[PDB]
């Protein structure tokens, strides 16, 4: 009910981002939107005097056909001043990737009945486009705090505190965690019994996604089994044990070697020694010790590299420091998105950041197997979330690929 | 008198830190100090201006050109900061279109009035034997930074209640002007253009040409769109700034024009910093620019937007990193064109290039329409659908039809996805002396065949890939072949059609005229045999 003076860090003026080109019914939707929110006094027409602008779209979430507002937010988010309250930084609830199930909900329409800074307002204007530049876009200011911002669940923290605070007594089995516009609960529950409790906590909020945490891992790294190789098997399996002795130390791949001694035709079956599979045995126990000295450091970032392999699946991996993987995944999944890889890309880039937002609290920076042209062109058009991660563009095909699948 | 609609002023800051301008009067003639006089005589009279004391320190300086000059140029570096023109293609065809030009639009529109004190200018005294005149704007000046984004708000926001209460017109509005349409009759057309005349006299805004309207390098008819004709300049001696007009001339003419090609010119301008210098041009290029003087013969027009009729794209292959483009809801009509040339690599496929140009029909599509439009591209669907497969990037093309135009993309070979069984086995390798230059290339094989082919002047991966080529070289229909080249492996694992490496483009040569050709990588120096660096050691 009272604006907190929030400020910018030392030396760092506002935002000014280009507004990208938006489709018809994007800035009919926005229009409609934003007249709604005008006569609501959630935001506010502006002049020429303010400078700065961050870029604005509309996606559609799922099961609704209703049009959503997406800002743009990570240039003012990494402008904003480091944002530390009386929370002093909560710790990340490392319970909650422990979890049998983790629900998400939209807790978005809550921050907009808290007023913002008059002095910081100045610092989210938007403008809605018009198309072929016929008239000037229409520019808005946020009279109070804005979706999307990462002052918002800073500064709503406490009131969500006070909130959710009767059911947290209640039952003690439950992390709560809240990141953004979206809110994470955890529970050791099952299925219907936790989508009754989601109602409760739901109708509980209103008096004022389902994941499974438990059943992803730590992909190990897997050698063939067979009864007869031949030389190309031993020469892949070579290649595979040869980029793994980078992540483990004692990889060794000379027996292996020695029975591709001579000139010999790629698919001629050559009988395994003793000494090789002696090798590939202590190989295989190798990969399945863990990873020597694997630690998350807070302040450093987190990398996302994915790789495309085709028919539907793409795999990845997050890590600080190179060799040293911190969580590796597979992603098989498959709604309507078989006829177009950037679709594919897009929602795993999602999962792979709500899951990364699970674990250590916070998004990573991703390297993502696509042209930026065509990513630039596409991403919004399928894009379900409230945040938005960095990315950049990997442009060298890697001959890792085929070592992950 | 009828009271006039009061414009409320836009609060205006400088940059923090600094303070306003103080520069030192020009000393001008008698007769520029009497016509300067005169001039801010008859605006004071007028109310735009104001006479002010010695209590302003501020002072920006004046010229006479009669017309009054006043350079704020020092003001414009100590004011704040303040926050593409409409395409022909994309304006929808309309029974009446006005223009309205809004006169003295700066002077009609009030400046903040504590910012007021920061314009102050000084009339030189005759002989200067007396103190200079003193005035400061009380309106929007002319040159002023702040001026055309607060007249153009103050515009919108008197513009808002008409156009609520007339949808059925549009209006648009550019810098100084307004442009109105409306499908209605003349006479009702004619009657609503005088309302909101009226209406824009009611804020102290006063308004008033003709079809054709000749604007902003176009020329706009009811019917059609064109653009404003195109002068070649002809000189014996062309010059780097004549290189850049020209293409910039062929640049603009290339959005109605179809088959502008401006590579042979603007490769010219390659690594050029200078002005006047006389560069020749190569045949291609003088063919090039002659068959542009050629398509510059007969002009021709593009036509208006009509929302109920598919939007559609069609694009053909120029050559040489060269593609084109037209866009029309119909045939032999079209809404525009234009040009697209691939970015600067080492190596490149067609396939790439055409969805790059895509991608940016997409974006002005999509800037200038407000829609994606459907496309005709000259790749069979089968091509489509293998590359993409089989792609190591994730790729997308929309909405799109297969129409055969030669010539056509296709793709020129297609690596195996597993060791070919009957087809001999080359193992390859090469390697070079870092200060000698000097190397060796070649291969074994598993029926004995060996080769290695010493060279000068060469490198690391340059022999592994003339081990690669000599690979194919020598093998029949189907081979396998294995390196230990990541560099080589790298390259082909891309598909380049094309590549400005002549060992490449061999390669690939050689690679188009096989039947099955599977490449497999192993790490070096493994004790891997068959793989041998010791042959091209020595
Ligand atoms: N100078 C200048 C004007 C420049 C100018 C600039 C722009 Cl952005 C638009 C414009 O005219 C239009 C204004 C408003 C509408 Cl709804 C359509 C128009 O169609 C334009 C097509 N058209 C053009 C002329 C004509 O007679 N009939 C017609 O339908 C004029």
């Amino acid at each position: 009910i009272e604006t907190v003076p929030v400020k910018l860090k030392p030396g760092m003026d506002g935002p000014k981002v280009k507004q990208w080109p938006l489709t018809e019914e994007k800035i009919k939707a926005l229009v409609e939107i934003c007249t709604e929110m005008e006569k609501e006094g959630k935001i506010s027409k502006i002049g020429p005097e303010n400078p700065y602008n961050t870029p604005v779209f509309a996606i559609k979430k799922k099961d609704s056909t209703k049009w959503r507002k997406l800002v743009d937010f990570r240039e003012l988010n990494k402008r904003t001043q480091d944002f530390w309250e009386v929370q002093l930084g909560i710790p990340h609830p490392a319970g909650l990737k422990k979890k049998k199930s983790v629900t998400v909900l939209d807790v978005g329409d809550a921050y907009f009945s808290v007023p913002l800074d008059e002095d910081f307002r100045k610092y989210t204007a938007f403008t809605i486009p018009s198309i072929n530049n016929e008239t000037p876009g229409i520019r808005y200011q946020y009279n109070v705090l804005p979706q999307g911002w990462k002052g918002s669940p800073a500064i709503f923290q406490s009131s969500m505190t006070k909130i959710l605070e009767p059911f947290k007594k209640q039952n003690p089995d439950i992390v709560i965690y809240q990141y953004m516009d979206d809110l994470y609960v955890g529970s050791d529950l099952e299925i219907g019994q936790h989508r009754t409790k989601i109602e409760e906590l739901r109708q509980h909020l209103l008096r004022w996604y389902e994941l499974h945490p438990d059943k992803w891992t730590v992909q190990p790294i897997v050698l063939p089994e067979k009864d007869s190789w031949t030389v190309n098997d031993i020469q892949k399996l070579v290649g595979k044990l040869n980029w793994a002795s980078q992540i483990y130390p004692g990889i060794k791949v000379r027996q292996l070697s020695k029975l591709l001694r001579g000139t010999k035709a790629l698919t001629e079956v050559i009988p395994l020694t003793e000494e090789a599979e002696l090798e590939l045995a202590e190989n295989r126990e190798i990969l399945k010790e863990p990873v020597h000295g694997v630690y998350y450091d807070p302040s450093k970032d987190l990398i996302a590299e994915i790789q495309k392999q085709g028919q539907g699946q793409w795999t990845y991996q997050i890590y600080q420091e190179p060799f040293k993987n911190l969580k590796t995944g597979k992603y098989a999944r498959m709604r309507g998105a078989h006829t177009n890889d950037v679709k594919q890309l897009t929602e795993a880039v999602q999962k792979i950041t709500t899951e990364s937002i699970v674990i250590w609290g916070k998004t990573p920076k991703f390297k993502l197997p696509i042209q930026k042209e065509t990513w630039e062109t596409w991403w919004t058009e399928y894009w379900q979330a409230t945040w938005i991660p960095e990315w950049e563009f990997v442009n060298t095909p890697p001959l890792v690929k085929l070592w992950y699948q | 008198m009828v009271p006039i609609s009061p414009i409320e002023t836009v609060p205006v800051k400088l940059k923090p830190g600094m303070d306003g301008p103080k520069v030192k009067q020009w000393p001008l003639t008698e007769e520029k100090i009497k016509a300067l006089v005169e001039i801010c005589t008859e605006m004071e009279k007028e109310g735009k201006i104001s006479k002010i004391g010695p209590e302003n320190p501020y002072n920006t300086p004046v010229f006479a050109i009669w017309r009054k000059l006043v350079d704020f140029r020092e003001l414009n570096k100590r004011t704040q900061d303040f926050w593409g023109i409409p395409h022909p293609a994309g304006l929808k065809k309309n029974k009446s279109v006005t223009v309205l030009d809004v006169g003295d639009a700066y002077f009609s529109v009030p400046l903040d009035e504590d910012f007021r004190k920061y314009t102050a200018f000084t009339i030189p005294s005759i002989n200067n034997e007396t103190p200079g005149i003193r005035y400061q704007y009380n309106v929007l000046p002319q040159g002023w930074k702040g001026s055309p984004a607060i007249f153009q708000s103050s515009m919108t926001k008197i513009l808002e209640p008409f156009a609520a209460q007339n949808p059925d017109i549009v209006i648009c509005q550019y810098m100084d002007d307004l442009y109105v349409g409306s499908d209605l009759e003349i006479g009702q057309h004619r009657t609503k253009i005088e309302e909101l005349r009226q209406h824009l006299l009611r804020w102290g805004l006063t308004t008033p040409k003709e079809p054709p309207f000749l604007w902003m390098g176009y020329e706009l008819h009811p019917d059609k769109w064109t653009v404003q004709p195109i002068v070649l300049p002809e000189k014996d001696s062309w010059t780097v700034n004549d290189i850049q007009k020209l293409v910039g001339k062929l640049n603009w003419a290339s959005q109605i024009y179809p088959g502008i090609k401006v590579r042979q010119l603007s490769k010219l301008l390659r690594g050029t910093k200078a002005l006047t210098e006389v560069i020749p041009l190569t045949e291609e290029a003088e063919l090039e620019l002659a068959e542009n003087r050629e398509i510059l013969k007969e002009p021709v027009h593009g036509v208006y937007y009509d929302p109920s009729k598919d939007l559609i794209a069609e694009i053909q292959k120029q050559g040489q990193g060269q593609w084109t483009y037209q866009i029309y809801q119909e045939p032999f009509k079209n809404l525009k064109t234009g040009k697209y040339a691939r970015m600067r690599g080492a190596h490149t496929n067609d396939v790439k290039q055409l969805t790059e140009a895509v991608q940016k029909i997409t974006t002005e599509s999509i800037v200038i329409w407000g829609k994606t439009p459907k496309f005709k591209l000259p790749i069979q669907k089968e091509t489509w659908e293998t590359w993409w497969t089989e792609y190591w990037q994730a790729t997308w093309i929309p909405e799109w039809e297969f129409v055969n135009t030669p010539p056509l993309v296709k793709l020129w070979y297609q690596l195996e996805k597993e060791p070919i069984v009957g087809a001999e086995t080359f193992y390859v390798d090469g390697a070079a002396n870092r200060e000698t230059k000097l190397g060796k290339a070649g291969y074994v094989t598993n029926k004995g065949r060996q080769k290695v082919v010493p060279l000068t002047n060469t490198t690391n991966q340059k022999t592994e890939l003339q081990a690669i080529y000599l690979a194919l070289q020598d093998s029949g229909l189907e081979v396998n072949i294995v390196t230990d080249s990541q560099y080589a492996l790298g390259i082909i694992q891309a598909q380049p059609d094309k590549s400005e490496s002549e060992l490449v483009n061999q390669i690939i040569e050689q690679l188009i005229k096989k039947e099955k050709v599977y490449l497999a990588w192993v790490p070096a120096h493994k004790g891997i045999g068959g793989n041998e660096q010791v042959d091209k050691l020595v």
